[PDB]
């Protein structure tokens, strides 16, 4: 299956600062990479679809880029409501797979 | 707009269709050739009352809503009128959902009749990607 | 608008079949592709499979063909069956549409001899 690797596993940051999360695929997946956010006691929430396409209802400070094997989720001016887990998931090939996740917490 | 063969190949690769769910890029360029002749404005009304729209002729009975087709499901959750842009984004997004059904690309009749079984890679050869 | 909700036993025995139900409100199930995802301890997410509007099913090989996804249009629900479970199947189960726009609340199912 396609392996998705997210780094760093954890990232501490102070509100207001910008950050970028990484997700690399074991093989090329074109633009078929989606980003999810997941908080405690809650279900995942789609943030970005197809590498860079925006999702209505999501703060605009979230953006994604990348293609092939390297993708990035960027957060401009991190807010406290952004602390939690972030997962990338590919839909290029069956079975769909998820990255191991990157944890975002206040520093 | 009417895409040039190589121009659509590059765009489609940029839009992640190269090896999407087991289908090589050639399949998608070939499908567009025989489905709409590379024209993002192509529209064809059908015998069952539905209509196919765009570069990839997305049907109004199952995938998009045109409001005049009986028994529509609108799986791609989008108005057919929105799949007629020179920007292939919307059509690619819906096509990916279409091909993710068990029927694969067989959903595209022209692809099935003119591409399946042929050297589809010929449609991307001689192109700068 | 659309809302999803999982229901079913939260505690099951090893070797039995774990079954869950996802009830959809707001629109017909025939109007979308439906999926099942689960979360293991340690933030590990696994995509279990999905069923298209035309009934085609796709299952993750990791499940070793122990999974079955079905639908009941009259009840506007779809289901998850996982046979011969073991403690390795304890996880939080979620239903969501294929696009990822709609998700259930997730329900924890624990597999234990007790």
């Amino acid at each position: 299956d396609i392996v998705l690797t997210q780094s760093p596993a954890t990232l501490s940051v102070t509100p207001g600062n910008s950050v970028s999360l990484s997700c690399r695929a074991s093989q090329s997946i074109g633009n078929n990479l989606h980003w999810y956010q997941q908080k405690s006691h809650e279900s995942p929430r789609l943030l970005i679809k197809y590498a860079s396409q925006s999702i209505s209802g999501i703060p605009s400070r979230f953006s994604g880029s990348g293609s092939g094997t390297d993708f990035t989720l960027s957060i401009n001016s991190v807010e406290t409501e952004d602390f939690g887990m972030y997962f990338c998931q590919q839909s290029n090939s069956w079975p769909y797979t998820f990255g191991g996740g990157t944890k975002l917490e206040i520093k | 707009k009417v895409f040039g063969r190589c121009e659509l190949a590059a765009a489609m690769k940029r839009h992640g269709l190269d090896n999407y769910r087991g289908y090589s890029l050639g399949n998608w360029v070939c499908a567009a050739k025989f489905e709409s002749n590379f024209n993002t404005q192509a529209t064809n009304r059908n015998t069952d009352g539905s209509t196919d729209y765009g570069i990839l002729q997305i049907n109004s009975r199952w995938w998009c809503n045109d409001g005049r087709t009986p028994g529509s499901r609108n799986l791609c959750n989008i108005p057919c009128s929105a799949l007629l842009s020179s920007d292939i984004t919307a059509s690619v997004n819906c096509a990916k959902k279409i091909v993710s059904d068990g029927n694969g690309m067989n959903a595209w009749v022209a692809w099935r009749n003119r591409c399946k079984g042929t050297d589809v890679q010929a449609w991307i050869r001689g192109c700068r990607l | 608008d659309v809302q999803l909700q999982e229901s079913g036993p939260s505690l099951v025995k090893p070797s039995q079949t774990l079954s869950l139900t996802c009830s959809v409100t707001g629109d017909s199930i025939t109007s979308d592709y439906w999926s099942w995802i689960r979360k293991f301890p340690g933030n590990r997410l696994e995509y279990m499979g999905y069923v298209s509007s035309f009934g085609s099913t796709f299952y993750n090989p990791s499940l070793k063909s122990r999974i079955s996804i079905t639908r009941d249009t009259s009840k506007n629900q779809y289901y998850l069956d996982l046979n011969s479970v073991t403690t390795e199947d304890t996880a939080t189960y979620y239903c969501a549409n294929w696009d990822g726009d709609y998700w259930g609340q997730g329900t924890l199912v624990t597999v234990s001899a007790a």
